């Protein structure tokens, strides 16, 4: 029965990431007044499957000078993490309830980059090289301050469990008391998806493929795959931390509902966003995340230690 | 024999075009958006100064109820 549900959790998310493809690549034509997809099968909804098909009938390629063993592992792990992030999401129920899920969340997405980092030096192409330590960079550029942010927007939860933030969020969302959080938090989902404007390990107008350069059919289907999985789980965990939906609990499919159209909003932000801005350089966006982002950071943790102790405001459940 | 007809400009002239740059002020002033960010802020402290004291309320009664039943 909990296999089950195991696959019910990873089969439907799998399609939900082959059909977001589709809705980026026509919510992008749109909004460059054109159509996008819309031939193969009516407004497009067969175009997904004719791509998944297509790159797994395609010849996979090992490079003659790199590394098999890690050129091989590092799919599969980003597949499988990108996977694995998702079975602590309360909707309004786990799959796998924690104590700290958020901890755990944290050290499992700190994880996932060594899927970039492994496959860019186990290709043994310099294209690929200097994407992973671009990967390197924003990891050090984003880290530190997602942490604190975290912690200072829990500090009022109470715990790290994430099933506490709905009862937080009963009456009023998280957002209408910590949107400078709340923003700073967005950016720094944005640069650990490498999304635009932070999509520096893939580099397109300046790497070719980067990282994934040397990688070709189903391999690097698997790589694609994971990263609009990671786009989805989250934009559902900024849902969840920040616009908390009100559970009845006999009536569950009506949060999983607004839940659901919450997350589907901020991924269409997500798109948005990648169709407005140019990209950043590396190096600016780690000036950015250590000169502006840190110092409110710090100044704000300090704030949301001390307000709750003021005005005698502190959660439950030590 | 006729007139000679080319392609020419209509009589009198064709309507001005416009080149310039324009671009709208369009936007509130800075102390405007600071201050409806601090008043959210404020609401949001106090809804959440009730809901919190409420909750640790809530989790004495449960608290005594353990306390009743440890025996
Ligand atoms: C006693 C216990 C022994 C443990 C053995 C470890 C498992 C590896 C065994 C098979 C790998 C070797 C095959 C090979 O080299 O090419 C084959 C063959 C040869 O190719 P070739 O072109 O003819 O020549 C290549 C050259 O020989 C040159 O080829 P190369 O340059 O690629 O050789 C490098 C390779 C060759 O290996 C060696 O040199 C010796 C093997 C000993 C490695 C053990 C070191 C200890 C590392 C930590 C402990 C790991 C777990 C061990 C415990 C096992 C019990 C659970 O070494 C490795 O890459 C080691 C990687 C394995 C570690 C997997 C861990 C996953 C990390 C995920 C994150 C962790 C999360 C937190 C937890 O090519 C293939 O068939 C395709 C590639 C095969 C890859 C399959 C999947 C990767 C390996 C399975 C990992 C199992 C994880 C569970
Ligand atoms: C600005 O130009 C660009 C675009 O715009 C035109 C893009 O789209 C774009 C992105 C590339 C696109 C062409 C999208 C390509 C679509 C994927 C690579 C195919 C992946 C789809 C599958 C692998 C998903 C899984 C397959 C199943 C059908 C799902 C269910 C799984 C089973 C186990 C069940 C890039 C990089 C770009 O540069
Ligand atoms: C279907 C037929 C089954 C055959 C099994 C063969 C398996 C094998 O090792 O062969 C290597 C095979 C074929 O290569 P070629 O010989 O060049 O082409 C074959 C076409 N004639 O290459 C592969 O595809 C290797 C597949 C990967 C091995 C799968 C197991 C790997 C385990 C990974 C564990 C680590 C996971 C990391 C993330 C987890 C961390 C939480
Ligand atoms: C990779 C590291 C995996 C980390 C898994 C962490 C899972 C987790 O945090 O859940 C904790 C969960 C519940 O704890 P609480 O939430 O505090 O409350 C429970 C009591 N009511 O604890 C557990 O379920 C423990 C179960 C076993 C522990 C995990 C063991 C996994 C170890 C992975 C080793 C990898 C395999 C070996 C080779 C690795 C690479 C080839
Ligand atoms: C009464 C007690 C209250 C205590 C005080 C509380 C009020 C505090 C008010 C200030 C809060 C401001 C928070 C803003 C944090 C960042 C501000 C900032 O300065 O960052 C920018 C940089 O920020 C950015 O530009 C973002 C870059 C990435 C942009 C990607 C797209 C933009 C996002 C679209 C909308 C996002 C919506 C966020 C929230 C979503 C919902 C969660 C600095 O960059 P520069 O202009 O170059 O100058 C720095 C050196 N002089």
């Amino acid at each position: 029965m909990f296999m089950i549900n195991i696959l019910s959790l990873i089969i439907p998310i799998l399609l939900a990431v082959a059909f977001l493809t589709l809705v980026e690549r026509k919510v992008l034509g749109y909004m460059q007044l054109r159509k996008g997809p819309n031939v193969v099968g009516p407004y497009g909804l067969l175009q997904p499957i004719a791509d998944a098909l297509k790159l797994f009938t395609k010849e996979p390629l090992r490079p003659a000078t790199s590394s098999i063993s890690m050129f091989i592992i590092a799919p599969i792990l980003a597949l499988s993490l990108a996977l694995t992030m998702w079975v602590p999401l309360p909707m309004p129920y786990p799959l796998i309830n924690m104590n700290l899920g958020v901890l755990f969340m944290l050290a499992m997405s700190s994880l996932a980059v060594y899927s970039i980092l492994w496959s860019g030096w186990a290709s043994n192409s310099k294209y690929a090289l200097i994407g992973a330590l671009r990967a390197v960079a924003q990891t050090i550029s984003y880290e530190v301050t997602l942490a604190i942010i975290l912690l200072s927007v829990l500090l009022m939860n109470g715990s790290y469990t994430l099933s506490t933030l709905i009862t937080t969020q009963e009456h009023i969302w998280m957002i209408f008391t910590s949107w400078p959080l709340a923003m700073m938090w967005f950016i720094s989902t944005l640069a650990e998806t490498n999304r635009a404007p932070f999509d520096l390990t893939e580099g397109e107008s300046e790497l070719v493929s980067g990282f994934n350069v040397e990688y070709a059919a189903g391999p690097f289907a698997m790589f694609f795959m994971a990263e609009y999985a990671n786009i989805i789980m989250m934009n559902a965990f900024t849902a969840i931390l920040f616009l908390g939906a009100s559970h009845d609990p006999h009536t569950p499919e009506l949060y999983t509902i607004n839940f659901v159209l919450k997350t589907l909003a901020l991924t269409i932000t997500f798109l948005w966003i990648r169709a407005s801005y140019p990209r950043f350089r590396y190096d600016q966006l780690m000036h950015l995340l250590w000169k502006s982002f840190l110092p409110l950071t710090l100044a704000l943790c300090m704030w949301h230690i001390s307000l709750p102790i003021m005005t005698a405001s502190i959660p439950p459940q030590s | 024999a006729s007139k000679v007809k080319q392609d020419m400009p209509p009589p009198g002239g064709y309507g001005p075009i416009d080149y310039k740059r324009n671009l709208p002020r369009r936007g509130l002033s800075g102390y405007s958006m600071f201050a409806v960010g601090i008043g959210t802020l404020l609401f949001g402290y106090w809804s959440m100064m009730k809901w919190n004291r409420e909750r640790r309320r809530l989790q004495i009664e449960d608290f005594e109820a353990r306390i009743a039943l440890m025996p």
